[PDB]
């Protein structure tokens, strides 16, 4: 097999950032490893989920930035209003 | 508490009385009787809409 560069044997294992990988038969065979989720509010706004979806607003009010679903888990505000 | 159909799962954190709350349009209306929004267009309940291969229908404020 090959990845950017170095020629891995049929059966040299490999981490990806979320998963791990074997090169199998020309091909290569990867199992999915856990890994967190960021969510980023940059400069006066700029909001990227945890899903990218990188987007602008320019709000002025309290928003729900984040809450737990099942009835009182947590929730995060934020303050959005010009400057 | 001011609900106003647009922060019912809000939480209502930090005019209408009890009960009537605003829906977006006008004058107090009951949580039954509220209306939808979509795409900044205000749909009253049991208007119908698609999606692409589906139908909608605002059933409570909600869109089924």
């Amino acid at each position: 097999c090959r990845l950017h560069g170095h020629l891995y044997t049929p059966g040299q294992e490999i981490t990806n950032d979320c998963e791990q990988c074997v090169c199998n038969a020309g091909r290569w065979v990867c199992k999915d490893l856990p890994c967190p989720g960021t969510c980023a509010l940059e400069g006066g706004s700029h909001i990227t989920t945890f899903d990218g979806k990188t987007y602008t607003f320019h709000g002025d009010c309290y928003y729900v930035l984040a809450k737990g679903d099942h009835n009182d888990s947590y929730a995060l505000l934020g303050e959005l209003a010009p400057c | 508490r001011a609900l106003s159909c647009q922060t019912l799962a809000a939480g209502y954190y930090h005019v209408c009385p009890d009960g009537l709350m605003d829906d977006g349009r006008g004058g107090c209306v009951v949580e039954k009787e509220c209306p939808c929004v979509h795409n900044n267009d205000l749909y009253s309940s049991g208007a119908k809409i698609k999606v692409d291969c589906n139908t909608c229908t605002c059933k409570r404020g909600r869109w089924v």
